[PDB]
């Protein structure tokens, strides 16, 4: 058509909005920060599903970008990254029940698959062992964090966001 | 027993470009009386609302209210028995609320109080009755409501643990008629039911056919704290100081201009009504 | 409630997507070499940049502040590459040498000059501007399989809606707030599901105006992007020379020098 | 002669859903050059109509169901003609609002039609200056008051040259000085343009300065035409979920003590000029 169009775009447009919000604040304790932008993330993914959650997270770095920081830039790749956080969102969530295998796994590979790698791939740009001994260095947020994000997005997502999508 | 003592209030401080949202307010308030609240946009009476219930402090002076007392030091310790007895619905209440039904949602607010279970669902009964809608919807899902019943179980969870001072910012704002009469009863009925009405709304017509108190609001400033009458009056004070008559006060001083001078005072139409026998009296 | 742009009232600031790609070059000048000489002509062009503004520095410790922890624990680490290296003795492998620790001054300016121009950027623009500035960044890709239309619609109506989402939700929390919800506090569980009355009214807020301003559009005439027409139009004015001059410049004798 | 009319229809959202949602058969009818109230409690179907006459909704029975807005009978195709004749102000200006400046909102529409910039410019100024905008047009909508936010929308509207200005609740909430200049700055418009003002409202007090109103409830008309003869339904008018002016609730409670009741009547100057007569 291509697919989704105006009423669906408009959405699409005050769903990375919140992501860019979300990105900002972290909650967080005096034990652990754990940052919530990843809400955000998740949201792309099983509403729009996995190729305009892509097309999400790519924007919502840019958008970012201007009214902050990017801790950085620009980079382009952060952005890259930023994007296939919600893509694999969209796999197992997309016209996808709700259920405990999709959702913890989908937990776990975002941290360790594009978390890791991408940002064991970005300030890189030099060579790559220095890079993963500083992130080596940072681990341990990916050890607790993903598993009380499973516990948060099932609180989300099953929460009542998904059961008031409809309606409407 | 609202006291405000030389408090102001000033917007990002310690930071360039710090705005005032209040300056120098001092005053008193009537316990269990109406009280308007008035001025023009930006006047900074929207501040003054979570002033009371604590949301923000004072940045100088002492609020004492509900027995409380409220320094530019005040922590966040206690505040959770302070809004218990004082309590605010925003201008759009319709979007305050959630989960899976009516019922539940009201008495989420006593619940987090400490209201028993029991408690809290007897006592959530007992405000969406009084809000008069309705037997059958009050065990639906909140969601599929309309912007009257939207906003009414909103003003009903914030009712529904009986706060004993209570302050809405326009909660009528965008109501029909056939609502604010009604929405604006239940208000004058729990006043002299025994509870203190904060209430702030532009509308004129109701802020003199019901409020006792009226205290107007300027750059952050206050002006004037009266009942609706000595602040009314003068015609032209009220241009300076942007502020408007009410629909009675308009036509009367009209007809009075070129005409004749009742003995008023106009406020609410049933004293018109007074005013214009005594015309040919 | 906005950041940063300390733009106020000095000269420069201008034509932004002329600006973007130079730091956009930059980055890419720095990403590519070398031993010696190169790392010393475009750390000196960096520098020229910055005070080239006019700016007050203290604002270049603002984005470089989290990272500094970052910085010297790589750039300490990187010497420390177990043998690795070089050329020195003092002392073991597994330890300092002269040629050792140079390349830990590198991954120091190349941090730093990349939190320059990222913040030069970031800065002495406006975000309506830079929205524009990279729009220009893709209008080149677009008969590849993207419709700019929409990547660039959406884009637009996020920016405008960021901070009305941010107000709306302090919004919520304060009308909860007063309603009894006591927040983050609790642990763990609870600290978290009191998260949720934040986030479904702000959810169900975004419908409202997703609705509102669609329905709001479309009856304004808004059949798709295709066949428009613009108001707003960006213009290269003679200080356009200026950063191809910088572009142009620094990155022949940059890449002489690179081998 | 007459500007939009609507025959027999009836409609449902979202899509035909359970219970029936509708308008009703209407049976409705407006003139050319002439400002129009329309009235009825929430949920009365109020904001269908203006969609409906919009051309974003559409009717369910499209075979009885004849909408024409100056000689176009909606239905599918035409759709964007019909929709250059009409313009909408809707209520809550923030969600309506699109574009970076002010200058750059009210010039939307007028990039929809592909018109140059060169034209854009002058139009977009002339717009913003009509509706008194005129140095804040390089404002942000965030920095606005809502009341001038819907200034804003007014010249958006304004610079693609409707005929029929639809104001949906636009003055809802604002100001009493804010609501008080909206509604007297489309006024002013009217008179230049010769248009026509499609007024929905849930204040009375300036439905009675309508050239014709008409009431619909819970899904259609009962009552329609001037002011006038339609206020004076009294009590069945209380009932039927609406109220009376002040006026007419100053002829009532005049009444009540027993005074005197001549009648319609409807104005300002009017009465107080009639208020030296029965003074006499
Ligand atoms: N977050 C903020 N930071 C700085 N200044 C603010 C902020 N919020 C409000 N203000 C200022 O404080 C005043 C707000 O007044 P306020 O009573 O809240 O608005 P209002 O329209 O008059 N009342 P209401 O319509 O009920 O919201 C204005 O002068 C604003 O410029
Ligand atoms: N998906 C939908 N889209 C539009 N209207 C809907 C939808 N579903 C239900 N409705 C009904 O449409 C009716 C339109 O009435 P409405 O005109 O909104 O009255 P209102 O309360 O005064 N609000 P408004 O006049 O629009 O400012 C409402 O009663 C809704 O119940």
């Amino acid at each position: 058509s291509s697919k989704l169009e105006l009423r669906e775009l408009v959405l699409l447009a005050m769903v990375i909005a919140i992501k860019v919000i979300l990105g900002q604040f972290k909650v967080g304790n005096a034990t652990l920060q754990v940052g919530l932008g990843f809400i955000g993330s998740v949201m792309l993914g099983y509403l729009f599903g996995p190729w305009w959650g892509f097309a999400g997270g790519a924007l919502s770095d840019l958008v970012s970008s201007v009214i902050f920081g990017n801790l950085g830039g620009f980079f382009i790749g952060f952005t890259l990254t930023a994007a296939l956080g919600p893509m694999i969102y969209g796999f197992f969530l997309y016209k996808q029940p709700i259920q405990i295998w999709r959702v913890i796994a989908s937990v776990i590979c975002v941290t360790v698959i594009c978390n890791i790698g991408l940002n064991t791939l970005w300030v890189s740009m030099m060579y790559g062992i220095n890079f993963m001994v500083a992130l080596s260095s940072r681990i341990l947020k990916e050890m607790i964090t993903p598993w009380i994000q499973m516990v948060a997005v099932w609180f989300i997502l099953e929460g009542l966001s998904r059961v008031k999508l409809s309606r409407k | 027993a609202i006291k405000f003592e030389n408090v102001s209030y000033v917007y990002s401080p310690g930071s360039p470009l710090e705005a005032i949202g209040l300056d120098q307010l001092n005053f008193s308030l009537e316990e269990g009386k109406f009280i308007a609240l008035v001025g023009h946009t930006g006047s900074g009476k929207s501040t003054l609302m979570q002033h009371f219930n604590a949301l923000l402090k004072p940045t100088s002076g002492k609020i004492e209210i509900a027995g409380y007392t409220i320094t530019p030091e005040t922590g966040n310790k206690g505040l959770k028995d302070l809004r218990r007895k004082v309590s605010l619905a925003f201008q759009f209440s319709e979007a305050q609320l959630f989960e899976n039904t009516v019922l539940k949602d009201v008495e989420y607010g006593p619940r987090n109080f400490g209201f028993s279970e029991d408690e809290a669902r007897e006592a959530a009964l007992k405000w969406l009755k009084k809000v008069g809608l309705k037997d059958d919807l009050i065990e639906h899902s909140p969601f599929d409501l309309s912007g009257g019943q939207m906003r009414r179980v909103a003003l009903a969870g914030v009712l529904a643990y009986e706060p004993e001072i209570i302050c809405l910012d326009e909660p009528a704002a965008g109501l029909d008629p056939m609502g604010r009469l009604e929405m604006m009863q239940l208000f004058k009925d729990y006043q002299a039911a025994g509870h203190t009405v904060i209430l702030v709304t532009h509308n004129m017509d109701d802020v003199a056919d019901y409020a006792d108190d009226v205290l107007a609001l300027e750059h952050g400033r206050l002006i004037k704290h009266a009942s609706p009458k000595e602040v009314f009056k003068d015609s032209e004070w009220l241009q300076k100081h942007h502020l408007a008559e009410p629909r009675s006060a308009r036509f009367a001083a009209k007809l009075e201009a070129a005409g004749l001078k009742l003995p008023g005072q106009p406020l609410t139409m049933p004293e018109l009504a007074d005013a214009i026998k005594q015309s040919l009296k | 409630i906005g950041r940063y742009l300390p733009g106020t009232t000095f000269v420069y600031r201008v034509d932004p997507r002329a600006k973007l790609l130079t730091t956009f070059y930059f980055i890419i000048m720095i990403f590519l070499a070398n031993n010696w000489v190169s790392y010393l002509v475009i750390s000196i062009f960096g520098l020229a940049y910055v005070f080239a503004t006019g700016l007050k520095a203290r604002v270049f410790w603002d984005g470089v502040k989290p990272m500094i922890w970052m910085i010297v624990f790589t750039s300490l680490l990187q010497t420390f590459f177990m043998a690795g290296g070089k050329v020195y003795w003092h002392w073991w492998i597994f330890t300092l040498s002269s040629e050792g620790l140079i390349n830990g001054l590198y991954v120091f300016i190349r941090f730093a000059m990349i939190i320059l121009v990222s913040t030069v950027m970031t800065v002495t623009t406006k975000p309506l501007e830079i929205a524009d500035a990279m729009e220009w960044m893709l209008t080149p890709l677009k008969l590849f399989k993207v419709n700019v239309g929409m990547i660039s619609l959406v884009i637009s109506i996020a920016l405008r809606f960021v901070p009305t989402l941010f107000d709306q939700t302090v919004k919520i929390m304060n009308a909860q707030r007063s309603r009894g919800a006591d927040f983050n506090d609790g642990g763990l569980v609870k600290r978290a599901k009191s998260v949720v009355p934040m986030l479904v009214p702000l959810f169900i807020d975004s419908l409202e105006v997703a609705l509102d301003l669609s329905t709001a559009m479309e009856s304004r005439g808004y059949k798709g992007s295709e066949g428009r027409t613009r108001y707003r139009i960006l213009e290269w004015s003679k200080v356009d020379l200026i950063p191809v001059a910088y572009c142009l410049l620094l990155t022949i004798l940059m890449i002489t020098t690179r081998k | 002669g007459s500007d939009n009319i609507i025959s027999f229809d009836h409609v449902t959202f979202t899509y035909p859903d359970s219970p029936r949602p509708a308008l009703s058969d209407l049976s409705f009818a407006i003139e050319r050059g002439s400002w129009t109230a329309l009235i009825g409690h929430n949920g009365s179907g109020k904001s269908t109509v203006s969609k409906l006459i919009n051309g974003l909704l559409a009717p369910d029975d499209l075979d009885k169901s004849s909408i024409t807005v100056d000689g176009v009978k909606l239905g599918a195709d035409t759709v964007w003609e019909v929709r250059e004749k009409v313009g909408i102000v809707f209520q809550n200006p923030d969600n309506q609002f699109v574009g970076a400046t002010v200058s750059d909102d009210v010039a939307f529409g007028l990039e929809n039609r592909a018109v140059p910039r060169p034209e854009m410019l002058k139009i977009v100024a002339q717009a913003v200056a009509d509706v008194g905008m005129a140095d804040y047009a390089d404002s942000e909508p965030s920095n606005l008051s809502g009341g001038q936010k819907q200034r804003v929308a007014i010249a958006g509207i304004l610079a693609v040259k409707p005929q029929v200005i639809i104001l949906d609740e636009s003055t809802s909430m604002l100001d009493p000085e804010g609501k008080e200049q909206i509604l007297d700055l489309v006024r002013k418009i009217k008179e230049d343009n010769n248009l026509t003002v499609i007024s929905i409202t849930h204040d009375l007090e300036e439905a009675a300065g309508a050239d014709q109103v008409l009431v619909l409830d819970d899904g259609q008309l009962l009552d329609q035409g001037k002011p006038e003869e339609i206020f004076p339904k009294v009590e069945m008018l209380k009932r039927i979920g609406l109220d009376i002016p002040f006026v007419y609730r100053l002829k009532q409670l005049l009444k009540e003590r027993g005074i005197v009741l001549p009648d319609e009547i409807d104005d300002d100057e009017k009465l107080v000029q009639s208020l030296w007569q029965l003074n006499s």
